[PDB]
């Protein structure tokens, strides 16, 4: 029409532009961000190594390809700003995954022990507007840690709530369990969990099912089904 | 003979009152999804088209029925001329093989997304939506055409002009074959779609993968209802058309009458249940309270 | 002992000084712009829609010449806009999906974008191999990237998440002065047209005032009560507005050390995101939250107009140097450009 | 404790600051009305300019 | 560094079919419109064909239009040129050229070496150069001047004016890619000026590099045709 040589060369341009940017974001629908949030003291570094292994500052991601389909994290633990500022860049994330140390009950500053702010973080966290859509994982590492260690320390002491087994290795983790599940206001987000040890072949197959229950309950929710 | 007297009048009799129930409700019903559908919601999705596809197609029914209503409510007599009967009857069968066409179209999207979700994730898009529902349109057009061409309007022999939906017993073997064939092809095939999708994704529902997952109780009581419910009208709706074309044919003997009038009968209930179904579905849908019914209250307020 | 008698003299320093400028506030803007008629209401209708983004955008920034745009998303793509052909003039990928600031420079030849990566990677428009690529990593951030600002083709200032301040050079890769001081986080930057100095809001609602050559700060402005994350220069060089999360604006001056007027009102509730001044700077634009924009006047602190666009956050208000456009986009990956 | 440290760089920078001369707000507040007035007749945001002079009719 | 070689020349009879390949390197060859221009032992300069990037936009000059096609492989990084039947008024050395199109960019940037074969007009622009030799002295002053048949003001307020220098023995490079402006690699003694129609080239302190010849383009129509040739001669 109007257009001069070189307008219409620019058109054509910009419509190579939009056709690999669609590609590209067709590429990118077979990818879900997971939100990988967790303290410095719950083994982050040595649980992607363990994921790494079993399928064969600034932020890191950490793609991994299993039955074609592209999962990645993101390593916000770096960050020490206020994270109000850019926890809304994650809002339209899948689920959320969170690693808590099983032997950081006792560990403490402020008088107060690292469960302690845990607790406060997951309460901060999903309170937050930006994760109303998105599910919730909680790994819990240092499995065997925890066995040798309760034989010397109490939830007793600590938490005025665990009464029963005080000594049997295996119901503590449940009431901790419990108690962090409590934290899920009226609003009712499904809370995925998984007891994973230092050295596991499960690792990656309980987050590759909580990912597609995610996603399932997306789709029951985008196709009225609740 | 034939037996052209029908002593059953209580079908004429009750059958508009349903029809006129079915026409409010749905009239109230289709209004309200499609204000929804065309101003509160900027983001769709497949299955967003697809429920908005069959909310249009119960709305073309809806305003289809009045005539109907009226057709039904005196006597056997079209006061319209025969291009009014023909739009009418035509209109009402194409509608009805959308809504059913819609339903196994939602079916399949959500078997695809329930039982291979992760799978699915990104195989379905906007146009591959589009372009599968103007298909769907398109072949139930040129599908109920040849309907069109042998629906018309015949002298009866109470002086009362008839709406005959399907054939003025000229071309009677050829329709019935015809529409046997159509009916086959088209409901048999999408009911076996149906009931294997409902089936595997109540089997992949029940199946829950983590212990962590939420119970799916309600999701499938769901299913297995709305699955109920469309099993119990159309297959009978469908069948026993089937049965009233046969005895068109083989049938309607002096010797015997009585069988003819109560399947005449059974048949016209039929034809209520399938109204009254396609009615309830767009509305048992929307009313599950996933995303819409929230929604809605939020638009209300 | 002497760490009490410190931070008491600083608390009687910090009183003498509002005592001082409460001493020179002779008279606010209000008793003497009643003599001038007020603009009324105006509107501005969306001359240009750029649709080409796939996630969320958050920054955005204009050229000298007022036809190059540059956007940063969540998509890990940074394109070029053309404000007048409507067409994507580059698309360079980004080895980090997460940004959350973008700067063009003046001269067009050089286009950085920051964020949660740490790094303000540095990407070369002209270049001699035709596909646009890194140049540049400024590593060196214990932050996220908030903010980025050109005042050279081979200076640049720019924020983090370590409440702090740095100019960078592009040629050496290392930073040359830090801007130390800010208690809260910085999120906003705005550089005077004098280049000289430039001025930044963290959040702990405080404005520090900062220069260039000097790398120290010279003026600090309390006004507001929230934290800020929106600031603009005014066109004079001698006064500048902040947007916080409390729904307003103050015109802070540089000679005065207090604000002149507040811009709120009781009809909004959310946060402001992003403020912009006008060529002349009588009219004063601001983000906010509603899924909305406001346009408030500097002189009456009215609401002059109403810029009804996108649906969802703006966090890219933006003006042009001449005047002619306003470019306004958002989170659901559109860009409204207003006349 | 290097809480001495920031105390002391916090005087500093407030003892710097107060030594600053502060001229009268109404004479800024006069000077700035000016340069608005005198930059009004040239902003199109202000005074809507017309289709032919506005590259954006189109 | 941008390399454009090519190769597939030699003699041939006419009537016959020559492939022609030119090796892109040190640069985005899917991102750039390659180009055709021939210079013919008697003539200047004059385009063949153009390919736009990922063969989206495939054009022909009407001398060569249908008898000539241009395809390119992109994952093989070279562009290809083949030519149904050759005559004497195709006997030239071609040169692959380089092209992206955007908002401040520069149209033909490099031009390839070329190779050399032998054998044994409606509704176009025309640039007038009625000059074609112009001998000056080192460090003077130097004005060239070009016209068109049709005005190149376009509605955008800009003229699509392209200026090229060819050295002796070598191939050209770009020196002016728009009204006012100068190229990359240029130095800043060039000033092009005009008023529509009218264009002309200031050239201050002239060194002895300048003898090459110069070519004057227009670009508001799509078919692209040199000029005459400035052969500036010492
Ligand atoms: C022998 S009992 C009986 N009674 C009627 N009133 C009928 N009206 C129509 N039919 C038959 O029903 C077919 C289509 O008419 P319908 O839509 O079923 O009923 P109407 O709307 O009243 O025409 C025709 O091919 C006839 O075979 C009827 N059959």
């Amino acid at each position: 029409c109007t257009l001069s040589a070189e307008d219409k060369a620019a058109v054509e341009r910009s419509k190579m532009i939009d056709r690999n940017l669609r590609r590209d974001k067709r590429d990118a629908r077979r990818e879900l961000k997971l939100l990988l949030l967790g303290t410095g003291e719950s083994g982050k570094s040595t649980f992607i190594k363990q994921m790494r292994i079993i399928h064969g500052t600034g932020i890191i991601e950490y793609p991994f390809d299993l039955e074609n389909i592209i999962f990645r994290m993101v390593d916000v633990g770096g960050q020490r700003s206020e994270r109000r500022k850019w926890i809304h860049c994650f809002e339209n994330v899948t689920s959320i995954m969170f690693l808590v140390a099983l032997s950081e009950y006792d560990q403490v500053s402020d008088n107060e022990n690292r469960m302690e702010e845990s607790k406060a973080l997951f309460r901060t966290i999903i309170t937050y507007p930006w994760f109303q859509n998105s599910s919730v994982i909680l790994f819990l590492n240092k499995k065997d840690l925890l066995e040798d260690k309760i034989l010397y320390s109490h939830l007793v002491d600590y938490f005025p709530e665990f009464d029963g087994p005080q000594r049997d290795a295996q119901a503590a983790r449940e009431f901790i369990l419990k108690m962090f599940v409590d934290l899920n206001p009226d609003s009712d987000k499904i809370i995925y969990s998984h007891f994973t040890c230092a050295t596991d072949t499960e690792n990656i197959r309980f987050v590759f099912a909580a990912v597609k229950d995610t996603i399932l309950q997306l789709n029951l929710k985008e196709y009225n089904l609740v | 003979f034939k037996c052209a007297l029908t002593k059953t009048g209580f079908q004429f009799y009750y059958l508009p009152a349903v029809y006129i129930l079915v026409f409010i409700i749905g009239f109230l019903g289709n209004s309200v999804a499609i204000w929804m559908f065309v101003f509160h919601m900027k983001p769709w999705s497949g299955i967003s088209v697809y429920m908005f596809n069959l909310a249009l197609a119960d709305f073309l029914y809806v305003l289809t029925l009045p005539a109907l209503i009226f057709y039904y409510f005196n006597k056997t007599d079209w006061i319209f001329g025969d291009a009014m009967c023909k739009l009418q009857r035509f209109i009402f069968h194409v509608n009805l093989y959308g809504s059913i066409l819609f339903l196994t179209c939602i079916s399949a999207h959500r078997y695809s997304g329930v039982v291979y979700p992760l799978k699915s994730l990104g195989r379905l898009k906007k146009k591959n939506a589009i372009c599968i529902s103007v298909l769907v349109w398109l072949i139930v057009v040129v599908a109920i055409s040849p309907i069109l061409f042998y629906s018309g309007t015949g002298v009866r022999k109470n002086k009362t002009i008839t709406c005959y939906d399907t054939t003025s017993d000229e071309y009677l073997r050829s329709y019935f074959i015809y529409s046997m064939c159509t009916t086959v092809a088209m409901f048999c095939v999408p009911l076996v779609l149906i009931l294997g999708c409902y089936g595997l994704i109540v089997r992949a529902l029940i199946y829950k993968d983590l212990d962590n997952s939420p119970l799916r109780r309600k999701s499938i009581y769901l299913v297995i209802i709305v699955l109920t419910v469309f099993a119990v009208s159309y297959i009978p709706f469908h069948v026993m058309k089937t049965m009233n074309l046969r005895a068109r044919l083989d049938f309607q003997t002096p010797a015997m009458c009585a069988f003819n009038d109560r399947v005449y009968a059974t048949y016209q209930v039929t034809r209520g249940l399938a109204s009254l179904n396609s009615c309830v579905d767009p509305i048992l849908y929307f009313l599950a309270g996933d995303t819409f019914r929230r929604r809605l209250s939020r638009a209300t307020r | 002992s002497e760490l009490d008698q410190l931070r008491q003299e600083a608390e009687q320093l910090k009183n003498q000084i509002r005592d001082a400028r409460k001493a020179c506030a002779d008279a606010t803007l209000s008793q003497i712009t009643n003599n001038i008629d007020p603009v009324g209401r105006i509107q501005m209708r969306t001359r240009r829609t750029l649709r080409g983004h796939l996630a969320k955008i958050y920054a955005m920034h204009w050229g000298t010449d007022s036809r190059l745009l540059v956007s940063a998303s969540q998509d890990g793509k940074l394109i070029i806009w053309d404000s007048y052909t409507t067409n994507k003039v580059h698309a360079i990928p980004l080895r980090s999906s997460w940004v959350m600031t973008c700067a063009y420079a003046p001269s067009g030849n050089y286009v950085a974008c920051g964020g949660l990566d740490n790094i303000c990677s540095i990407y070369n428009l002209k270049t001699r191999e035709g596909n646009v690529r890194v140049s540049r990593e400024l590593a060196g951030h214990t932050g996220y990237l908030s903010c980025c600002r050109f005042l050279d083709d081979n200076q640049i200032v720019t924020s983090s998440g370590d409440t702090t301040c740095a100019l960078w050079d592009i040629e050496t890769g290392q930073q040359t002065t830090t801007f130390t001081g800010h208690t809260g986080d910085v999120m906003s930057l705005s550089l005077a047209p004098d280049t000289r100095l430039f001025v930044s809001g963290a959040c702990d609602a405080s404005a520090k005032l900062w220069d260039v050559r000097e790398g120290m700060c010279r003026q600090t402005f309390t006004g507001h009560e929230s934290d800020i994350n929106a600031i603009c220069f005014f066109p004079n060089g001698n006064a500048f507005a902040t947007g916080s999360d409390d729904a307003t604006c103050r015109l802070f001056d540089l000679r005065a050390d207090q604000e002149l007027m507040t811009y709120s009102h009781d009809n909004i509730i959310c946060g402001i995101t992003s403020v912009s001044f006008s060529k002349s700077g009588r009219l004063l634009l601001a983000g906010y939250d509603d899924f909305n924009c406001n346009v408030w006047d500097a002189l009456k602190a009215d609401r002059a107009g109403v810029l009804a666009g996108h649906d969802n956050r703006v966090s890219c208000l933006g003006v042009t140097d001449d005047g002619m456009a306003v470019a306004t986009g958002s989170w659901d990956s559109f860009l409204k450009i207003w006349n | 404790t290097a809480s001495i440290a920031q105390a002391r760089k916090l005087v500093e920078q407030l003892k710097m600051e107060a030594n600053i001369d502060r001229i009268k707000v109404s004479k800024a507040a006069a000077d700035l009305m000016a340069y608005c007035e005198a930059h009004a007749k040239e902003d199109p945001l202000l005074t809507p300019v017309p289709a032919s002079e506005n590259p954006f009719r189109e | 560094d941008v390399q454009l070689v090519e190769s597939g020349g030699g003699l041939v009879q006419p009537g016959g079919s020559r492939k022609l390949s030119c090796s892109a390197s040190g640069f985005a060859f899917s991102s750039f419109g390659m180009h055709w221009v021939r210079q013919a032992p008697e003539k200047g300069l004059e385009w063949v064909a153009y390919i736009s990037s990922g063969s989206g936009t495939i054009y022909y000059a009407d001398t060569v239009k249908g008898r000539f096609t241009i395809s390119r492989d992109d994952p093989k990084n070279t562009l290809f040129l083949q030519m149904t039947s050759l005559r004497s008024e195709d006997t030239a050395m071609y040169y692959c050229v380089r092209s992206i199109y955007y908002y401040g960019s520069s149209p033909f940037d490099f031009w390839g070496q070329g190779t050399t074969l032998t054998v044994s007009g409606g509704s176009d622009i025309v640039m007038t150069q009625a000059t074609s030799s112009v001998p000056v002295t080192p460090g003077e002053s130097v004005s060239i001047s070009c016209r068109s048949s049709k005005s190149l003001l376009h509605s955008n307020g800009n003229t699509y004016l392209y200026w090229f220098l060819q050295r002796p023995g070598q191939s050209p490079q770009l020196l002016i890619y728009r009204m006012s402006n100068l190229a990359s690699g240029v130095p800043d003694r060039f000033s092009g000026s005009g008023s529509g129609t009218a264009f002309t080239l200031t050239i201050s302190r002239l060194e002895a590099e300048d003898v090459g010849v110069y070519y004057c383009m227009q670009h508001l129509e799509y078919p692209l045709t040199f000029g005459a040739g400035t052969k500036l001669e010492l």
